[PDB]
RNA sequence: GGUUUCUCUUCAGAUCGCAUAAAUCUUUCGCCUUUUACUAAAGAUUUCCGUGGAGAGGAACAACCCCAAUUUUUUGAGGCCUUGCUUUGGCAAGGCUA
């Protein structure tokens, strides 16, 4: 009824977490029925996702860029940025 | 709806094509199915230890297909 | 308040056919081809009078050596038409010349003569097509036995929908149309502002007329083209609003009666 | 009709690259990728998770077993959705 | 008296083989620029004219996803069609790799036609054709389906013994069925071929595979639906060939019920084929809305672009076989290959064969492809004329690059670099050239060489005698002169010694 | 709003006045003269609404 | 040697008469007329020489209320009727000549234009 | 929350209003005793007959059932160990299963 569901956070900064377990953070670019999601400026954790973490924040840090995952590898979807002015 | 696998490219050639758990054969790729399951005459299975095993043809499963690669060019 | 027409074809058909004799049966601007606004502005501009077109004064009023007839080729001598048709290559001086040309393709559209017949029909005046050639070609034509099918559920894409209806002939008819009624809307007129015979007079080359209605053909082909030429913009601005004024004074009245009763009433006050 | 199959669609032409199931990383120009991500490529280059190296000069990439796509920025610049 | 996309262009651009350059030509008035613009909006929403006929050609460079989702690089010559303005023809030709006949429908083969034909296939191209116009069968003679097949059949097969006149090899007859030949119409927005009508076919309908279909429609083929199957004849049912019935007769029924039943059946119509439209849409003239209708129903241009893609080389396979017929050495040692490359790369070849002038001034734009190399602003360059010979240096002037534009039809976009396989508009390499010229780096060796001057298909033999009225002005009008040879490409001009500047044309 | 009168109203004024020589009236014989100034437009009026001839 | 031109008019059933009073009138020699099937026009192809094609068109327009429309190319040369060297000629200042003498005319004309 | 109609207020013709009038002025031309009334070309400006733009008030009338063996809600990728590398954690391989 509301379909927004991802539409609404959509053009956004989020962290979506695979089925894999990549924490990728990225602008989002589209939903999809699948679950068919792509993600601008994007980057991908996988040893910590910082939340003020003082020793380290950034690190096990890969960069994405525009990175497309299909349906299959999706896993878990939270908001972790606003959208980039540009 | 129910698109076909594209492999008449590849298809009457030859490929190296792993399986998955660890699977790796070798052979002339001569069809398909449209859930991309193909019968590849020559069969050559090089385990993950060098043992070489040529069963002849058979058919690919096509869920547990994991990537196969041309072994020849174009 | 009566502005704003919206009708539909029907109507437009059954007008059509009304007016039928005060309007003109071509198709297309191939017609009036030395005969439009354009070749009239050039042939004022030079001062030279096509055969059937107007004449007006001219717009303005030494030695040479390329004029030295013994070097000329003379096959064929060079007529106002060709001097009109080329301002350019055929003419020196050319001042405020507006270049004439067009070649508009060809509408070839065939009225039905009976209502009978479809509306898609090949007709006789239609040259028969009886193509014929070499040997054709061959292509990679899918032989079946491979396999193939219609998932059958497709259609052509429209099925119950006829090729035609009462109202084919006549909606194509009206594609071609002079202008009000080759439209479906539009804004509503004044009565003073239609001119029913301009397309009698800008006609082409009327071939046995006695000389009073020929000369007076080409006077009102003059007139016409004036006009044309003489349009400056509304330019200017404003409303003031006189029977508006008048209306809201305690001075003047209102009311109905009959267009002859005022009549009389205005030859009575004049008197 | 998938707006990320669409943007692969497109990425024909472009240096794609590609995660697999296993976790190898490809890159290649990318040629034909259908509508089941079945990507048809020529000259890979896949690195294995461990450190190991390959290099094919034709590839091919069963869809269901992509983990990961990134293309060269060309696109970053479809935004009507 | 494009910021976010000039960018995603330049990318295609440097790709070199998402690009097509292709010469739109055919007999007068047969479609070319009412293509072209229509095809304008369709991207940008956002003399000639007076006298209602194009005389010198224009370039168009624009951006079009075709049947598949992948955009593409086009490059378009827009050439007149008028007997006397071949020369334009021949320019576009030289500089482009493959050619788009449009043909009338109601026409057909006609005498400009004919021999552009002979004219692309003795200079190497491709040949693609558009059967344009197709509604004048429809709207204005009112052919039986069936009959409209005929003509556009023997249109096709007369098209190809054409080229069977004049090609040995009869690698490429036409047929529609190859991606050969879009059938349109310019003005209601309708452009399609048998790939682009079946992929509508099954998108909107149930799985079918768009290509299968598409390999049956065209030649005679049947269709009994209890079988479900595609047969040569065997209904003696006397039924219609399966391109009528899936293609022709609902198109027809198209149009006859909007110029029909505007007001009665048309909501319901539109129903059945899943256009929606709205009332002010419902409250249009008949032109207007059948080419609403059309175009809501039709998509794009799908047609035009998958032509073009299947059958048209593309610059980087491309070079090769132009470079033969082009340039003097050919292939032999340095150029040759170092352009039959067509790399981004050293050498910097270049042909410019047009010059279009600056409204306001005596400046002119050469205009060309660059071959070989990449060309940016503020270059140094030098430039070889016709009679520059290896061991003729006196023709070959330096200048540098003033500014570099691609083309919109009357829109400019100034730029800083341009890669090899594009045409290009030079700002200030103008003025030491004469009608074809060719460029190589400046003051920086390898060795250079000309491609052949332009051969004409037309001999201009009319012959006019031109002077000043006060002889106090001959500078002037040789200035003139000059001039109009520059944006001229086969105006002749010569000086009689009895006095005379004389001017042959055609 | 202004609301319309009855024919007769007018019909009856234009009667009495008839051609204004008798004296009761005699100072609508300086508003009358000075109408004139306006009689060319109820002239053009009146033409441009003529009746027709396909009507009574 | 003059040129000659190859000439195409598509026009109606009716003009065809008209395209020829007007070949004739400018040496035309008419090579095919055949209707254009698939539509009511017929197409005439003649040659003409490029001498006599000034106004050609025009005339054929104009005569026949834009029903013809012709366009014409050069397609090749042909012997001129006349005796190129003939002191025997004499040829009045202005009017045209009949055929046996065009290229006599046309050789002098050239000769006092340029060549002298 | 809609159209239509009336009244009131304000802003604009760049090809228009798919129609086309008159006056004034400037320069030529023609009529001819003089001035008005006129002629026919170019040019400029005005007036008139209609139209478009923006808003306000009022008015009237409509109306509050079945499915998942390549891409996500059936997926049988299950376990253990030996070796190694690691500061331990942890991580690489093979083997055995039932
Ligand atoms: N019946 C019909 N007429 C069309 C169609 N498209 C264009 N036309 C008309 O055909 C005429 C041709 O005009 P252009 O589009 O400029 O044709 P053109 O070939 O580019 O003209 P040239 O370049 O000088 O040869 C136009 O006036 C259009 O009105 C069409 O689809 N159907
Ligand atoms: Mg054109
Ligand atoms: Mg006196």
């Amino acid at each position: 009824g509301k379909s927004s569901k991802m539409l609404q956070h959509i053009d956004y900064r989020m962290r979506c977490i695979l089925q894999d377990g990549r924490i990728f953070i990225g602008t989002f670019k589209a939903f999809d029925k699948h679950m068919n999601l792509i993600l601008c400026d994007c980057d991908e954790f996988r040893k910590i996702k910082p939340k003020n973490s003082k020793q380290a924040e950034r690190e096990e840090k890969r960069v994405l860029g525009l990175v497309l995952l299909r349906g299959e590898n999706l896993v878990s979807m939270t908001v972790e940025g606003p959208p980039p002015k540009d | 709806k129910a698109h076909p696998p594209e492999l008449k490219k590849f298809m009457d050639k030859k490929l190296s094509l792993k399986l998955n758990g660890g699977r790796h054969v070798q052979g002339i790729l001569r069809g398909f199915d449209p859930f991309m399951n193909l019968v590849i005459d020559e069969c050559v299975e090089m385990a993950t230890s060098g043992q070489q095993n040529n069963i002849g043809m058979v058919v690919i499963r096509g869920n547990s297909i994991i990537m196969l690669e041309a072994l020849e060019r174009v | 308040t009566y502005q704003r027409w919206q009708f539909t074809l029907p109507m437009m058909s059954t007008l059509y056919r009304l007016a039928n004799q005060l309007l003109t049966d071509l198709v297309d601007d191939n017609y009036f081809y030395l005969f439009d606004l354009k070749a009239f502005f050039t042939s004022k501009a030079l001062n030279m009078a096509i055969p059937g077109g107007p004449k007006f004064e001219p717009l303005v009023r030494d030695w040479n050596e390329f004029n030295d007839i013994n070097k000329i080729i003379i096959r064929q001598p060079i007529r106002t038409e060709y001097k009109i048709a080329f301002p350019y290559l055929y003419n020196n001086l050319p001042h405020h010349v507006h270049l004439t040309w067009y070649h508009t393709p060809n509408v070839v559209f065939i009225k039905t003569e009976d209502p009978d017949l479809p509306a898609f029909y090949f007709d006789p005046l239609i040259n028969p097509i009886s193509h014929r050639h070499s040997v054709k070609s061959q292509e990679p034509l899918p032989d079946d036995d491979e396999e193939f099918e219609l998932p059958e559920f497709v259609e052509p894409f429209l099925k119950d929908t006829p090729l035609y209806t009462d109202n084919t002939a006549n909606g194509i008819a009206l594609l071609w149309a002079p202008r009000p009624f080759n439209l479906r809307s539009g804004r509503t007129r004044r009565a003073l502002d239609i001119p029913l015979v301009k397309n009698w007079y800008r006609e082409h080359c009327p071939a046995g007329q006695p000389v009073k209605v020929r000369v007076s053909y080409q006077k009102l082909l003059k007139y016409y083209v004036l006009n044309a030429l003489k349009h400056r913009p509304p330019k200017a601005q404003k409303k003031r609003y006189l029977f508006r004024s008048f209306k809201a004074t305690k001075f003047f009245q209102s009311t109905k009666l009959d267009w002859v009763e005022v009549g009389l009433q205005v030859c009575r006050q004049g008197y | 009709i998938g707006v990320p199959i669409k943007v692969l669609h497109e990425a024909e032409g472009h240096i794609v690259t590609c995660e697999t199931n296993t976790g190898e990383v490809y890159r290649g120009k990318l040629i034909e990728a259908e509508d089941n991500m079945n990507c048809q490529m020529s000259n890979i280059t896949v690195t294995y998770r461990d450190g190991r190296v390959a290099q094919l000069e034709q590839v091919y990439i069963r869809g269901s077993k992509i983990r990961f796509l990134i293309l060269p920025d060309m696109l970053k610049n479809m935004l009507k959705s | 008296t494009t910021v976010y996309e000039m960018d995603f262009l330049a990318d295609l651009m440097d790709n070199s083989e998402l690009i097509r350059n292709v010469t739109l030509c055919g007999h007068l008035h047969h479609g070319k620029t009412c293509f072209v613009d229509c095809l304008i909006e369709q991207t940008h929403p956002e003399t000639e004219q007076e006298r209602g006929v194009g005389i010198k050609s224009t370039p168009v460079t624009v951006v079009l996803p075709d049947t598949k989702g992948k955009s593409y690089l086009f490059n378009i010559m827009d050439t007149p069609g008028h007997v006397n303005f071949s020369d334009e023809v021949t320019a576009g030709l030289r500089i482009s790799d493959g050619v788009v006949l449009f043909i009338d429908a109601a026409e057909g083969v006609m005498l400009n036609t004919e021999r552009l034909i002979k004219h692309a296939v003795q200079e190497r191209l491709a040949v693609t054709v558009c059967i344009n116009k197709i509604d004048r069968l429809i709207l204005e003679l009112k052919l039986p389906p069936t009959d409209a097949y005929y003509k556009l059949r023997h249109i096709v097969d007369e098209v190809n013994g054409l080229i069977s006149m004049y090609s040995t090899d009869e690698n490429l007859i036409l047929s529609p069925l190859l991606g050969n030949v879009c059938f349109s119409s310019s003005q209601y927005s309708i452009c399609f071929t048998l790939g682009s009508f079946a992929k509508i076919y099954a998108d909107t309908f149930g799985d079918i595979n768009y290509q299968e279909f598409a390999k049956r429609l065209w030649g005679d083929i049947y269709f009994n639906p209890k079988t479900r199957k595609f047969t040569k004849k065997a209904p003696t049912s006397s039924s219609q060939r399966s391109f009528v019935e899936f293609i022709l007769e609902p198109l027809y029924k198209i149009l006859a019920q909007v110029v029909g039943d505007v007001d009665t059946s048309l909501p319901r119509t539109l129903d059945e084929l899943g256009i929606h439209l709205t009332k002010e849409e419902l409250k249009l003239n008949i032109r207007p809305l059948l080419r609403l209708v059309c175009k809501k129903f039709f998509g794009e241009f799908t047609g035009f672009v998958d032509m073009c893609v299947q059958h048209i080389p593309s610059p980087k396979v491309g070079a090769k076989p132009k470079i033969e017929h082009t340039y003097t050495g050919g292939v032999d040692s340095d150029l040759g290959e170092a352009m039959s490359d067509c790399d981004p790369d050293g050498p910097l070849m270049c042909h410019t064969t047009k010059m279009y002038s600056t409204d306001d001034g005596v400046q002119f734009h050469a205009f060309g492809r660059v071959l070989s190399g990449t060309i940016h602003a503020g270059q140094p360059v030098k430039v070889l004329g016709e009679n520059y010979t290896l061991e003729d240096e006196e023709d070959s002037q330096i200048c540098t690059v003033g500014r570099l534009w691609i083309s919109v039809a009357r829109y400019h976009i100034e730029v800083n670099r341009v890669p090899a396989g594009n045409w290009v508009l030079i700002e200030g390499v103008d003025q030491p050239i004469v009608k074809t010229a060719t460029i190589t780096e400046p003051r920086g060796n390898e060795e250079a060489q000309i491609f052949r001057p332009l051969k004409f298909n037309t001999t201009s033999v009319i012959k006019i005698a031109v002077e000043p009225v006060n002889p106090s002005e001959l500078p002037k009008m040789l200035d003139g002169l000059r001039k109009v040879n520059k944006s001229y490409p086969s105006l002749t001009t010569k000086v009689e010694e009895s006095g005379e500047h004389v001017i042959l044309g055609t | 709003q202004k609301e319309d009168m009855p024919p007769e109203h007018v019909r009856k004024i234009i009667r009495d006045h008839g051609d204004m020589t008798n004296r009761k009236f005699r100072h609508d014989k300086r508003v009358y003269l000075g109408a004139l100034k306006y009689m060319p437009h109820a002239v053009l009026k009146l033409l441009e609404n003529m009746p027709m001839p396909w009507e009574q | 040697m003059e040129p000659y031109y190859f000439v195409e008019v598509q026009a109606p059933a009716d003009c065809v008469s008209a395209v020829y009073t007007v070949l004739a009138r400018r040496r035309g020699h008419v090579t095919q007329d055949a209707p254009i099937p698939g539509s009511p026009l017929y197409t005439i192809k003649a040659f003409i020489p490029a001498i006599d094609s000034f106004g050609f068109e025009t005339d054929l327009r104009t005569h026949t209320q834009g029903q013809a429309f012709s366009l014409s190319v050069f397609h090749h040369w042909q012997i001129v009727p006349g005796d190129p060297l003939d002191k025997s000629i004499v040829i009045r200042p202005l009017e045209p000549q009949p055929a046996p003498h065009l290229a006599r005319e046309f050789m002098i004309k050239t000769r006092r234009r340029k060549g002298l």
